[PDB]
Parts: C-alpha cells; structure tokens; sequence
C-alpha cells in the first residue's frame, strides 16, 4: 500500500532504499500461477466468471528458488503490492534494501543471465497498465546499468515499440535525471469521491480496487500502529 | 476374496491450505456474526414496514448504503466470503482474495476466532472395508445408516470381516435376525440382535449361516471440535445452497450429499487431522453464507 | 497493576453482587465507547458522497 | 469470632404484588446508589499508596 | 403498546443493566433480605445449624 | 419393458384455494408470531416464579384471561387456525371461517404476510419413472434417500433410463459398486462411485452388468421460496401433530410421511406451481399449530 | 409360520427406580435451566469480549468462582448430574448421590418439576411381529423408516400379517408397487400405493403376489408427555455424548442408536407406562448434560 502510493520516480527510489527485501517476499504458501479458474462474481453474473491467475495479482503465489524468481518477486511487489513465496533465501540477503539488490554488487547476487523478454512474459506485461509498465521498466534499467547491459536494454526497447513510448527518462547513476523527472507512477492514491464500494469482474481489477478503497483508512492509522511496535526495539 | 467399501469414503479430494491463519479465522467469525445481524434485521424491517433496521445492518455488513438502482448482493464482504468458500473445498480452487481485504473485514467486529471451544456430533458411519469369502455376496448401502446385505450360498458357514475406521467413537449394529459377532481371535458369543462396538479395538468377524440373508444396520457417532457458534442445521442448509449455486463445481473434486459425509470422509484420509481443521472453518463459512443469502434473496 | 494495554487493574476485597453489578455495567457502557476514527467512518456513510 | 458481610441494603417485597414489577423498581434505585445509571468510566488508578 | 413493544436491537445500556439487577434480585434473594422458606420449631427440638 | 415410479409422487390431491389472500396470509403470520411468544412465556414464568408472563401471552392470543376451571384452548384464534389448516389440505374441506374474523385476528400484531422473502431446501428425491428392459428387476424405495435396487438375469448388459423430473436442482447418485452413467446420446465414462446431476439435463442411462445386484442411493435438493419465519423443524413437527389430531381426515385425499414429501408431490403434479404457494402457507400455519398446541395441549 | 420382529423392540432392560421422586425431578429441571444459562453466557462472553456473564453463570452452577489455574469441571452439580444419568439407564447401576445433596442443589433455582406439561412426537416404527407362511421370505430393516421386503416363491398368493402394537397413534405404509391391505377377517380393497392406519385397529393382512418382491415402507408417530422445556435436538445430542462418555456401560443392558428408539422400546415392554416416566426424566437430564458439556469441554 505504501509502495503503490508513490507517484514520482524520486519518491519510488527513496522508498526502495528504506525497504528491506523481506517486505518483497511473502510467507504465505499461495497457489501456482497461470491457471485457468472460475471465480464467483455475484454482483454481475449468476454463473461463474472465467479468469486466469497471474503473478501480478495482489495475492501471494508460489515462486521459484532461482534468481529469476527473486527478481520477479521484487517487481510484483512494486506493481501489484505483494511478493511471492520463496523460502529460506538467507538472513543476510533479506536484510539488504531492494535498491541494493537492483543497483549494487555487494549483495552477492548475479543477474547477468536474465532475459528481459522472458521476465516480461512471465509477469504478463500484456495485461499491465501504463503505470505498472513504467514501474517495471524502472527495475529493468536499474538491473541493466548495474550489469553493464545498457545496450541490451535499448535493443530490447526497440523490439517492443509500445514499451518504448512509455520508457522512463532517467539514466541510473546521474542525479540530474532523477531530480527533473516528471513521471506519474501512482497506482493507488486518495480516491476521487466518485469511487464506490463495488466489486470488479477481473481478479486484477478487484484487488487493485481493494487497495484503492483501503488507502484512506491506512493513511490515517498506519503511523500510530507502526510506532506502537517500533518504539523500545 | 471380495472387498466392499462405503461410497462416500472413496478418494477424498484434498482441501485448501489457504485462509487458515488466525486473521482469516477472525474474518470467518466476523462474517457469521454480521450475517446473523442481517437476518434478524430483515425480520424487524418486514414487521415494522420500515427500511431503517435493514439499512443499518446492511451498511455494517457491506460498508455501503443500499441504492434503489443497484442490486443488493452483500458487497465486498459477500464477494470475499463466497470466494474463500471455494478455496476451502479444493486445492485446485485459487486464492484470489488479498490479505488487505481479509484484514479490513476482520476489524468490523471484535470476536475470538477459536474453532475448538465446543464439540459437535456427526452421524456418518464409516465402513472402510468388508471382506467376504468367494461364495458370499456383500452389499453396502447408505451413509447415515449403512445397511449391509449378506447372502451365503456355500456349503459351510462363512466368516466376514468388518473394518470400521479408527476415528469413530461408537458403532451400534442391529440385525434383521440374531447373529454372532466377535473380535479377532475371540470366542463367538450367542446370537443377539444388537452389538455396541468401539472401532479402535480391532477388526470384527461375523459368522454367516447358510440360508436366509442377514442385513446389518450400522449407526455411528463421532465428536469433532467446533466453535461455539456452530449450528449443524444452518451448516447443512448452507452446504446444499453452495452446491446448487455452483460454488463447489471445481475440476477433479468429489461430491457429497451432506456436510457430515464431507467431514467424515476427509477425516478418514491420510493427514485427516490437518484436513478436519479446514473443514470446520468451511462449516462456519457456510453458516455465514446461508444466513446472508436468505436475508438477501435472488429469484 | 497494568494490563497488556495501558489500563490499570485494581484487585480489592469486595462483595460478590456489588462486583457483578458494577463490572457488568462497565461492559455495557464500554461497548459504545469507540475511537474517533471509527466514528468518522460511520458518519461518512450517512453524509452524501461528496 | 469474625465475619465479613456484604450490605446492599434492605428491600422488602410484597407477596401479592408481582415480583418483576418490584424487582424493576428496586433496580432503578440500586443503579442510582452504585452510580451506574449514566454513561461512565472508572477512574481509580490514582487510589493507591506506595 | 406497552405490552406489545419489542426490544430494539441497539438497546440502551441502562435497560441491560436494570435487567441484570432484576434477574439477580429474583435469582439471589438472600443478598437482599428475603427468602422463600422458613421453619418454625419448638425450642426443645435440636437441629443441626450453621456453626 | 417395466416402469417403476416413486410411491409418494402418485396422484397428488388438489389443495384448497381459500385463505390465500393478503388478509389471510397476515392472519397466519400473526398466529405464528403470537404462538412463539406463548412458548417463550413459559420460560419467563420459571425465572420469575410467577404466572403473569403466561397470562399476558395467553390473553393476547385468546382475547380472554386463562381460567383454572377450564382447559386452556386458545380461544377464537385456535379455532380459526385449526379450520384454515383443514381447508389448505383439500379442496373438499369447507371454508367455514368468516373473512371478518380473519380480519380482526390479523390486526393483533403488525406483520407483512409475504411468503417469498427467503428460501428453504427440501430433500425429497423425485424419481418420476425408471424405464427398464425385460428380464431386469427394478425396485424404488424411500423418499429422503431413494434406494434403487437393480438386478438383470439376461445374457448381456442392460440399459436403465432414469427420469428425475425438471423441478429438482441437484441429484447426487452413489452406488454400492462403481457404475457407468451418462446422458442421452453421450459417451459412457469409466465406472465411478458418485455422480452429480442436474435433472434438467435429461434422461440418464445406467449400464447394468450381469451378476450381483447394483443399488444406487439418491439424494436431492430443491429450493422453494418461503417466508423469513419458516422453520423446517417446527413445520415437520406440526405436520405430524395435525395428522394425529385428525385435521387431514377428508374423503379422497392422499397421505404423506412428512411435509417434505407433501410439498414435492404437489410441485411435480400438473400445473404444480399453483399448489406450491398454498402449501407454503400451510407450512407456516403448521408451525404455529405446533407451538400453540405444545403450550396448550388438549 | 415364520416370525420377524424389529430389532430395537427386543428385550428392553429395566430402568432405574431412583431419583424419580418430586424432589429429584426438581433437581433435573433446575439443572436444565442453569445449564441453558451457562451455554447462553458463553456465547455472549465470546462476542462481548467481557467474561462477566460467564463468571456469574459459572458461579451459580458450580458454587465456586472460575479460576485461571484450575479446570472448569462444573462443581458438585456436574458430578451429581453425571451419576444420576447412570442410575436412570439401568436398575443395576448404583445410586451414589445422597438425597441431601440433591435437595441442596434443587434449592438453587425455583422451577416446577412437572413432566406432563407438553408432548413430543417420536418417529420410531414399532413392528412387533410380521407373520408369514411357508415359502415366503420377510426381512425388516430400519427403525426410523422400517423397510419390509417380502418375496413369495409359492404357487399362489400369500397373506402376511402385520402387528404394529397399540401404542403408536398413526402408521403410514408406502409400497414400491400398489398392494392390498385390510384388517383381520375384512374384505380386501383395490391395490393402492399408500395406507394410513391406526395401530389399535388391529393386525393387518397384506396380499403378497407371486414373482416380484414387494417392499413396504413404514413411518410412525407416537405422542409422549414431556416437560415444556423438552427439546428433541438437544436430547439426541446428549444421548450420544452420554454413550461415548461411557456412563451407559453396565452389564446386561441393551444399547440403542437414538433416544427415539430407547423410549419407544421401553413403552412397548410390560409396565411400559411406568418405564416411560423415568425415561422422560432421563431425557431432560441428558438435555442438561449436552448444554453443560458443550459450554465446559472436559
């Protein structure tokens, strides 16, 4: 809910600096993705509603134990709000910040073999909105510039023309680009009053709607409950 | 040798492993409490010819005010409850309700999500196996009362083995004609109509004389820990309602006539102790479902 | 002595019926004491949407 | 010899008159005596000596 | 109207408190100075008593 | 070819057409409401050790204070409730209660006589017909759980047609041994213990192999709209009380074991949707009769 | 002339002769009232997040305030109720509880010990005997619904005599096929599916055709005087808990599947009127046992 509230690149990067990798990994066992299922939407239809499960839903799903699974878990947290179940990663790695994983070599993770096309297909980029895609491209650029793969990122953008139009205008390692960036990346914000307490047909739309409706209540009450446990640590 | 088994005990499908934490248990208990208020408010609204009692209860339940143009289906609380019910029934059903929505709906009322405060009694009789010799025919019929029809055509009397599951506490056997039943490697008593047995003692042997058939009627009682709010009458009604609405229409799942057959069958499978806890939570969820649908009707 | 929350529990010698009547009265009034944030949520449902 | 007594007062009852009517009337007076008739919260944390 | 009035779902707490005291008045009579049985006996009859 | 049918589905007698308007429906609702308070007054009497809660409840129900001389009967409301129950069962039963008396009794309490607020699930299993070929024996027995015993003495396997009607929603079939079932003009699957079927799908064919008999246990669930105050436990008890008290002893009527069988049999008759509404009102009346008579036996 | 009888009607064991006086009847009624409040306080305490209603209810029941490090056994009342149930079942069970303890516990609440206020309907079918001639096979299965299967292998049609006793009020007979039934030495009617009979009308003759089996389904209703607080759902739950807990385990006693079968069997035995009175007191005691055990799981 906090990560989805950020609406600027410099807010999003600041949040990733303070957030450990533990928050991007779920301890719930979940279900296997890419499964054709029938769900109940009784507000609209008497019959069951066909849908397919995906990693970028708001619900935690089982994840693979490879490096590909950990990168997919990070991106899913940014774009959907929840991570995936990857057990026994390691105490040292889980303490590191998300930005440290993406942009630093001291972590001990190797991401040179990652294929950006495969990761996008596994995350169902075709079903992602403009804000979600821009967030995903930010994570790709950070990973590419860490590995010296700047050319591969540009070539990958040439192949996918629609992704090129919405590519973020920031160069990692340059502070000027982050300062002057004017991107809008807020999936969840203070709702327009027109929003109602109604369900949505798709799994993704309903879960995103749930985050939107609960943002006002979370905004008012998160500070005190966080402080009630943070003090005397 | 022939083997006969109860139909409802065959191949229990795995149950869901999600929405069984402490927070999810609170959500089910809150839904049951708020559904009970909804069904009571509809009675008051009908009596007084006013929508004030129903609007107050529906707003608490659905976090939204009823509107004439829209359709009253229970709101987001109804959507989560129906989808969690499917998750409990089978492991093939997905988990599509986010944890943020579960936590939000559990804060509406303050209750303790303890599913082991009380106990309930279930009457499904488990006959795991009945073994008969070559020249005997054995037929098992029924779940609440199992009638076992046995006929011997061979020259000599036949010994027929009855195996009841180790879970059940008490089994009572009544025959159309007096018969002899005894434990394995124990002396045969005189023929009598009624036997009371504890299935944990061991397999039982029934002596069948040649001639007219003998029918044995079996009844069983098992105690399963349940929350205090558990109501078997409401749980059974919700189970049939969910089946008619198609909530349990999932691939590679087994279907049962009653919730009693479902809970007993899952208990008798391997990892049955783990499975029963999920079934009890599903029982409370079905109790909330039944009260919600009766309050808000769809023709 | 303090409880898990900040409330103070007094353990005293007192009669049984006076204890039952007083404590039951406390529970009935305490049911209607709610946080301001929960109160604000209740009002917003009643008022128009803007 | 010593003993502990709880004194809630004396409330005579009449056999002919319904007990529920008398119990309800006595209930109002008892609530007023104990100070629980109106919405209240107990403030007794300061009643201590160290 | 008084006879046929039904208790509202959100009843005032004072009503619940009075019903609690009224129930205790009938259930526990000895606390309030009345009982349902007495025994009158001559003095020369000796009976066990609460000592 | 032999035909077998359920015993309780045969020849449903016509139900009454009186006392089914808005005015009479509120009379039954008032009787149910006031009979509930009559039972609850007994519990309140024990707590206070006084009979004044029961006197108050009886006076509202019977328009007269109870007397120690005579047996408590319930007064005009009890007489009206007994007679409308008779009229609901059969068309031949007279409609002797005047409208004005129903008018006055319905004004005692505020209710809405709407019998379509909620739904109830009725568990009677309708088997309209089982069609079997020659040299096979089919026996249908039971209503709540229908056991169909099939034996074929022929040379080869026989096909048995099952017709469950069009009203029931779900029918579950469980066999003693695994068997094969499929709809008309469909391939036959592997032998399986449990089948879930919808009667609207069509006739069902069961392969009956030669050898030991095969028994199929059937359970059904049907949803019928009922008022919110409906309680199946109390309705069933009232049905047995009315039958024992001789409220159904009329000429040319059929008798049933339970209200479950009674409501399903009229549903499956020709133009059966007319009878369902009347039978539902009778069920609520029997619910009031059960509570009123348990408090005031005669 | 072969004879077939219902299994549950065979050899009812004598019931206890203790704790049946007026003082003991008040103890059972008081325990039921106090246990009902115990189960209601536990439900209220869970929702209200305050344990004051339960503490008051437990203090009344157990005469001792609940403690955190001690087990919620139930006190002297729970121990007394458990032993009185043992005495009711058999005459061979000892009467441990003294009369002084029963009288002290009965004074905790004021409740009429009357056990003849109301009635309950019991659904066991009392088939005392079914007389059949040679070359015919008869089997009786079931208690709630009695299933009588008859097969005739003789040359001509046979007559089967049915005896339903004189205690049951009404019995409804349903057959898989239309059949003929008439009273003893009375003209036979035309075949029909359903028969409503009065068991006191006399033994009934059924004409059994040759060749095809005939299955007759029997349902019965009997009325027994019970206290107004009697609840059949709670009595049945208490009965099975009592059997599982093992307090019905005495030498030379018959065991039954339900309280319905237990009370009908005692009614049909010799001096059945006297036995039924003790059974009703046992049923109310079992009702209190179910409510108290569910509230306090030991």
């Amino acid at each position: 809910m906090d990560v989805l509230s950020k609406g600027s690149l410099k807010e999003l990067l600041a949040h990733l600096e303070k957030t450990p990798l533990e928050e991007a990994i779920s301890y719930r066992i979940g279900t296997v993705p890419y499964q054709n299922v029938l769900i109940s939407r009784n507000e609209y239809y008497n019959q069951l509603y066909p849908d397919t499960t995906s990693l970028i839903d708001g619900v935690s799903r089982e994840g693979q134990r490879n490096v590909n699974g950990l990168i997919m878990s990070i991106i899913s947290y940014v774009v959907s709000g929840s991570g995936h179940y990857i057990p026994n990663i390691g105490f040292m790695l889980l303490r590191r910040s998300i930005l440290d994983i993406l942009t630093k070599h001291d972590t001990g993770l190797v991401t040179n073999n990652l294929n950006y096309g495969i990761i996008a297909r596994n995350l169902t980029v075709s079903k992602m909105n403009c804000e979600q895609r821009k967030r995903m491209l930010i994570c790709f650029k950070l990973l590419a510039y860490k590995d010296g793969n700047q050319n591969d990122y540009e070539i990958y953008l040439n192949q996918n023309i629609p992704l090129k139009q919405i590519a973020p205008n920031f160069i990692p390692g340059d502070m000027r680009t982050v300062i002057h960036n004017q991107d809008q990346l807020a999936i969840v914000g203070i709702p327009a009053y027109r929003l109602t307490q109604s369900t949505e047909l798709s799994i993704r739309d309903d879960n995103a709607k749930s985050y939107k409706l609960g943002y006002v209540d979370w905004y008012n009450s998160n500070s005190f409950l966080r402080e009630r446990s943070e003090f005397n640590l | 040798a022939n083997r006969a088994t109860s139909a409802f005990l065959d191949n229990p499908h795995p149950v869901g492993v999600n929405y069984v934490d402490e927070g999810s248990r609170q959500f089910v208990a809150v839904a049951e409490l708020l559904a009970s208020k909804l069904i009571d408010s509809s009675r008051e609204s009908d009596e007084s010819n006013s929508d004030v009692p129903f609007v107050q209860a529906y707003s608490k339940f659905a976090d939204d005010n009823p509107r004439h143009l829209r359709v009253k289906t229970g709101g987001k609380m109804a959507n989560a409850l129906t989808n969690v019910i499917r998750s409990y029934y089978s492991i093939n059903a997905p988990a599509i309700v986010p944890q943020v929505e579960i936590d939000r709906l559990a804060s509406k009322a303050t209750v303790s999500g303890d599913m082991y405060n009380s106990y309930a009694i279930f009457n499904s009789v488990p006959i795991v196996e009945v073994l008969s010799p070559a020249r005997t025919t054995v037929s098992i019929v029924g779940s609440d009362r199992a009638d076992v029809t046995m006929l011997n055509t061979g020259a000599g009397a036949a010994n027929i083995t009855f195996n009841f599951g180790q879970i059940a506490e008490t089994v009572i056997l009544k025959g159309s004609v007096p018969f002899q039943l005894a434990r394995l490697n124990q002396p045969m008593p005189a023929a009598r109509f009624t036997y009371k047995l504890r299935p944990l003692d061991g397999p039982f042997i029934v002596v069948l004389p040649v001639g007219n058939p003998l029918v044995i009627s079996a009844t069983a009682a098992t105690r399963i820990q349940v929350p205090l709010a558990f109501n078997k009458a409401l749980v059974e009604s919700g189970f049939q309602t969910a089946m008619n609405d198609g909530l349990f229409d999932i691939q590679n799942v087994n279907y049962y006539s009653s919730f009693d057959e479902f809970i007993i069958s899952q208990y008798h499978a391997q990892d049955g102790i783990n499975r029963v806890s999920t079934c009890v939570i599903l029982g409370l969820a079905l109790q909330a479902y039944d009260q919600m649908r009766r309050a808000l009707p769809v023709r | 002595y303090p409880d898990a929350d900040g409330n103070d529990v007094s353990i005293i010698f007192s009669g049984a019926m006076s204890h039952a009547i007083f404590t039951y009265a406390q529970s009935q009034w305490n049911k209607n004491i709610i946080k301001l944030d929960d109160y604000i949520r209740e009002i917003t449902l009643t008022v128009p949407k803007q | 010899h010593a003993l502990i007594k709880e004194d809630l007062g004396q409330w005579p009852v009449e056999t002919g008159i319904s007990l529920v009517n008398q119990a309800g009337v006595f209930a109002v007076q008892l609530a007023n005596k104990l100070g629980i008739d109106k919405p209240f919260v107990l403030d007794a944390g300061s009643n201590y000596f160290t | 109207k008084l006879v046929g009035h039904n208790y509202p779902v959100y009843v005032e707490p004072v009503v619940n408190i009075m019903n609690f005291i009224s129930a205790r008045f009938v259930a526990d009579s000895s606390y309030f100075g009345y009982t349902n049985e007495i025994m009158i006996m001559p003095n020369h009859i000796n009976v066990p008593v609460d000592d």
